[PDB]
């Protein structure tokens, strides 16, 4: 299958190029996220909307809505993507080096992300589970253009890889393909073509 | 399966030994086990067929060996002993031995078909009858056995004869009333074909089948209905393989049977059965093999179309099969010839008659290709719907235009229904229907090309030969006509523009006194509500404009005038066009009421007074929705 | 570059590898492309691709394993046993529209449904493969016609698609427009069909007796298989084990 991997990943770009793609949709679509210690009636539901434009974030201190998101200019409709310099994940995170009253706790290192937008304040944020948290990281990162850093998303990538070259590979079973391609034969030197073209 | 416990099994087999006992033997045959009975079925049978000649004179005996065979027969028509009816039937077609048997079981029968009334006979009779085919494959398998034996049979007569009294039998059993032995009358119905091929090898079809016709002219015509169309049914089942000599004998007491079911009112049992009987005839006249019929299949429309026409009147409920009886008649459709159809569909009663019955059929289109009476997964079975319709309407179309066209001195208003019917026919399966898979478009392309494309050439050809009597007819039609154009498909729109040219023209000459403005604000009207709808685009408004605008430079100064209007048309539709899409583009409140004020100020530019209003109300609507209690009052 | 001919004796154009660009019309070729080439050229083959039945690629012959099968295996009796070969093309262009269909089914979070799909399509995909040849007995090649319908109409049931109808040798003679009623009762057969399926998905993907029960009202004889694996009792003489059935 040497031949065959090198022909499988030679031709990746469009796999992680969707994967990025349905992360990024992923954030567009978005959710109720979680504040910090949403404790004194604080709302651990509040939407966070990647723009249609793909401009804005609509982040606002919106009440407990189970449904998720709801659509208008939320409370903070800004976050332009020109000055997002990251975004610290686990301890690295301001709110997770707090030690007064809103001092997270040890259950959400995980949910430990807070976008680094104006070099001081921080989108502080947590996450309801580890597999969201990875993809609106992902997504995220996708907005920096960079990798995806959810367990999940490498999965759906070698599976697709996988599945895309299986998808392929039909005609030439019964056939091999050497590891060096074969020849390719000498054109005619002419590009005379006998018959018209198409 | 050899060993044998029973004396009677054993005392039968040996009745020639044992020949005081054979009287006792064939009625202790009832106790021996059918287990042990299929053991020994072939000598069993052999026994009692040797006894039933060697004292075939005392009839005694023969109609104890045909009560023990009967009640064997039934025995052996259990699902435990149906592995050993192809045994029996062996046994029929090889290990038989009786030379008159054919004589003496159809002479008993005889007597219990003539003594059916008898109570004692009546059970007997009755287990005859359920196994009828059986009894006469064994009983022509001994009439023809008595041909092989004696070359030719000088009962040649007898047999068939005891044949012709055995139809008198019947028709003298069930001329008397129903009570006594309505369910005899049922077996006779449904296992009377189980043997009308059995007899096929020693009768004649044609003399067979008349007598049969005594038998239903027999018939006091009110007397399980639905049990006569299963005998129906089972004979051209059989029988009819050979169809030119009974079909045309046949057919005439079946077509009797169904102008009676045209409207009886009584119907309700016979709604499904008689869907069935065109089923199954259908089938058998559409048989290749049973026998050409296609002047016979003729005599089946003029004798069975209005007929059931105005029974679809009846059935013109969707909740019942309906939806089956549809498949019934369109099978006809399909199965049939215009030489059949313009024969007398073309050429029916008076001209009110037949435009009544247009009216009838037209409407009733009309109404299946709304509210369809497909689970919508019957894109085949929609296929087929398509083009029988299309047979159909064809047809009608030929008498409209013979008949009620510039032919007709008047009533052009069948049209309205012919139009509208094609078009709303016409208002499904278009070009992203056909783009749900790819191979889709390839698939219907191929196996149905694009039905569409002839629905509309063929109304296209209609109009053009409509002539003066577009103006008589246009604005009925504007409405229809522009969604037609609207259709995805490029040829049959390209063809359809300038029919909108052949209208504008006409009324052109209308415009002598007036103008086409009726023509032109409908067009613009339906125009608006369709492009809000979504269809077209604009490759689409291109054609349009290129067309109309071309064909009006190929006329005068008033075509100029259609020309502007066709701009401001242009103009309409790319607004609805850059409208629409920044109405499913932004989404937002501001480009909504900016599109929308755009438009509204067009209207106003062109006073469409009415639409005006309405995306007035539109725009109001989005300030309420923004609460501009300012701008909603303005 | 000489010598280009129309014909139809090259449909299965073939592959090697993520080809050469040799030329303008070609790229890193798609394994599974079977080219409809409309020349002929010795060396070389330029035609409809699979990916593109709208445009040429010239592919050498070292490259073309040109196969002379047409869509049908029987015209010129390409089956490996006939009757069957449209059975490799259907499911061909089944697994075409299945690409669709999933790479949907992830945009969607319905991955149960895509799961069994994907199930469901390891199961198509090795039928398919020991059906590329005919080694299977006819019985087992219809009732893998069976199957592959019955799967193929499931994912149709499941997303509101077409229904193909001429249950076993192909699915085309009664769809091929052979009469009316006869292919009305025929999909009347594939809507029961349809309700056989969508009330059984519950029935035997989930239930476990019913399936039982429907398979025993068609067969009758049975045998219960016991397999005796050690004895343990304290006889110390020969025993005699008499093994039979009981009904207390």
């Amino acid at each position: 299958s040497r031949p065959i991997l090198e022909l499988k990943e030679k031709i990746q770009p469009e796999i992680l190029e969707l994967i990025k793609q349905q992360r990024l949709n992923r954030l567009v679509e978005g959710t109720c996220f979680r504040k910090l210690n949403a404790r004194r009636r604080q709302d651990k539901f509040w939407y966070c909307r990647l723009s249609p434009n793909h401009k804005v974030l609509h982040y606002g201190d919106l009440e407990e809505s189970p449904q998720g998101e709801v659509p208008h200019d939320s409370l903070q409709d800004k976050l332009p993507v020109a000055d997002i310099k990251a975004v610290v994940t686990g301890k690295d995170c301001p709110h997770m080096k707090e030690k007064g009253a809103l001092k997270q706790n040890k259950e959400v290192l995980e949910l430990a992300f807070s976008i680094l937008y104006d070099s001081n304040c921080q989108l502080n944020f947590i996450a309801p589970d580890k597999h969201e948290y990875c993809i609106w990281t992902d997504g995220l990162n996708a907005l920096l253009g960079k990798d995806m850093m959810s367990d999940l998303t490498r999965n759906d990538l070698d599976t697709l890889l996988s599945m895309e070259i299986k998808l392929r590979l039909l005609d030439l079973e019964n056939i091999q393909i050497p590891d060096a391609p074969p020849p390719i034969p000498k054109e005619p030197s002419n590009y005379d073509f006998v018959y018209d073209c198409n | 399966t050899k060993l044998t416990q029973n004396v009677d099994l054993l005392g039968l087999l040996n009745w020639r030994s044992n020949s005081q006992n054979i009287k006792h033997n064939l009625k202790k045959l009832m106790e021996v086990d059918g287990g042990e009975i299929v053991k020994f079925l072939q000598d069993t049978l052999d026994a009692l067929f040797n006894i039933m000649m060697e004292m075939s004179d005392s009839e005694t005996y023969d109609f104890l060996v045909f009560d023990a065979l009967v009640f064997i027969i039934s025995l052996i028509g259990d699902i435990k002993f149906q592995h050993f009816n192809p045994v029996l039937e062996t046994y029929i077609y090889k290990h038989f031995s009786a030379t008159l048997a054919y004589v003496k079981l159809s002479k008993v029968l005889n007597f219990y078909v003539a003594n059916a009334d008898d109570s004692s006979k009546t059970e007997l009779l009755f287990a005859a009858l359920k196994a009828l085919k059986y009894l006469f494959r064994f009983i022509i398998q001994s009439r023809v056995l008595y041909l092989r034996f004696y070359g030719q049979s000088k009962d040649g007569d007898e047999f068939n004869n005891s044949i012709r009294q055995l139809f008198l039998a019947f028709n003298m059993l069930m001329d008397r009333p129903l009570e006594e032995a309505v369910k005899i009358k049922g077996a006779a119905l449904k296992y009377l074909p189980s043997i009308i091929n059995d007899v096929k090898l020693v009768f004649d079809p044609v003399e067979l089948s008349v007598l049969f016709c005594k038998f239903i002219q027999s018939i006091p015509d009110n007397q399980l209905v639905r049990q006569k169309l299963n005998c129906m049914t089972k004979i051209v089942e059989s029988t009819l393989f050979r169809q030119s000599e009974c079909r045309e004998v046949l057919l005439p007491l079946l077509t009797d049977q169904l102008s009676g079911q045209l409207d009886d009112n009584s119907n309700k049992p016979d709604h499904e059965a008689s869907s069935q009987l065109l089923s199954n005839i259908l089938e058998v006249l559409d048989r290749k093999d049973v026998g050409a019929t296609a002047v016979h299949i003729q005599l089946i429309m003029e004798r069975l179309l209005r007929r059931i026409n105005r029974t679809v009147i009846g059935m013109n409920r969707q909740s019942p099969h309906i939806g089956s009886f549809v498949a019934c008649m369109i099978a006809l459709l399909q199965q049939m010839d215009d030489s059949h159809y313009s024969h007398y569909i073309s050429t029916f009663k008076t001209r009110q008659d037949i435009i009544d019955f247009l009216m009838e059929t037209f409407i009733m289109f009309k109404d299946l290709i709304g509210k369809n009476v497909y689970a919508k997964d019957w894109m085949v079975m929609n296929m087929t719907q398509n083009r029988v319709f299309l047979r159909a309407i064809n047809q009608f179309a030929e008498v409209l235009t013979r008949f009620f066209m510039d032919q007709a001195s008047f009533e052009l208003q069948l049209w309205n229904n012919y139009f509208h019917l094609a078009v709303a026919f016409l208002t499904h399966e278009s070009l992203q229907l056909e783009t749900f898979s790819q191979a889709k478009r390839n698939k219907i392309v191929k196996k149905y090309g694009d039905m569409r494309k002839e629905i509309g050439f063929r109304i296209r050809d209609m109009w053009y030969n409509l002539g003066p009597h577009k103006i008589k007819f246009i604005p009925s039609m504007v409405g229809p006509i522009l969604e037609v154009t609207l259709t995805p498909e490029v040829e049959l729109r390209k063809a359809t523009i300038p029919i909108f040219f052949d209208m504008m023209q006409c009324e052109f000459n209308f415009s002598g006194n007036g103008n086409f403005h009726m023509f032109e604000n409908e067009l613009i009207t339906k125009l608006d509500q369709e492009v809000e709808g979504g269809r077209g685009d604009e490759q689409y408004k291109v054609l349009l404009e290129k067309l109309l605008l071309e064909h009006c430079r190929k006329h005068k100064y008033l075509s100029s005038s259609g020309e502007v209007f066709a701009l401001l048309v242009s103009s309409l539709l790319e607004n609805l066009l850059d409208y629409r899409t920044i109405i499913m583009q932004d989404e937002s409140k501001e480009n909504r009421m900016s599109c929308t004020v755009n438009v509204l100020n067009f209207y106003k530019e062109k006073k469409r007074e009415d639409i005006y209003i309405r995306y007035l109300y539109k725009l109001r609507d989005l300030h309420r929705d923004c609460e501009n209690y300012t701008e909603a009052a303005y | 570059m000489a010598r280009w001919i129309p014909t139809k004796r090259q449909k299965y154009g073939v592959a090697i590898y993520n080809y050469n660009a040799s030329q303008d019309v070609e790229l890193s070729l798609q394994i599974g492309d079977t080219v409809h080439i409309l020349e002929m050229y010795e060396g070389w083959y330029r035609g409809y691709t699979l990916q593109n039945k709208s445009k040429k690629g010239i592919f050498p012959e070292t490259y073309i394993h040109l196969k002379e099968a047409t869509v049908e295996d029987l015209g010129q009796h390409e089956t490996v046993i006939p009757g069957e070969l449209p059975l490799v093309q259907e499911l061909t262009s089944t697994l075409r529209e299945w690409a669709v269909i999933w790479r949907k089914l992830y945009v969607n979070n319905k991955l149960t449904l895509f799961r069994q799909l994907q199930q469901m399509t390891y199961s198509l995909i090795e039928w398919r493969s020991q059906i590329l040849s005919g080694t299977l007995p006819k019985d087992e090649l219809a009732e893998l016609k069976k199957k592959v319908t019955a799967k193929i109409d499931h994912g149709n049931r499941m997303l509101g698609l077409d229904l193909v109808v001429r249950d076993d040798n192909g699915n085309i003679l009664d769809p091929d427009e052979t009469s009316t009623i006869a292919l009305f009762k025929a999909h009347e057969v594939a809507s029961k069909r349809i309700e056989e399926k969508i009330q059984e998905e519950k029935s035997i993907l989930q239930n476990l007796d019913l399936r039982g029960q429907s398979i025993f009202s068609t067969i009758h004889t049975y045998g219960l298989y016991v397999n005796f694996k050690n004895f343990v009792c304290n006889i110390g003489e020969d025993a005699e084990l008499f093994m039979a059935l009981y009904d207390p």
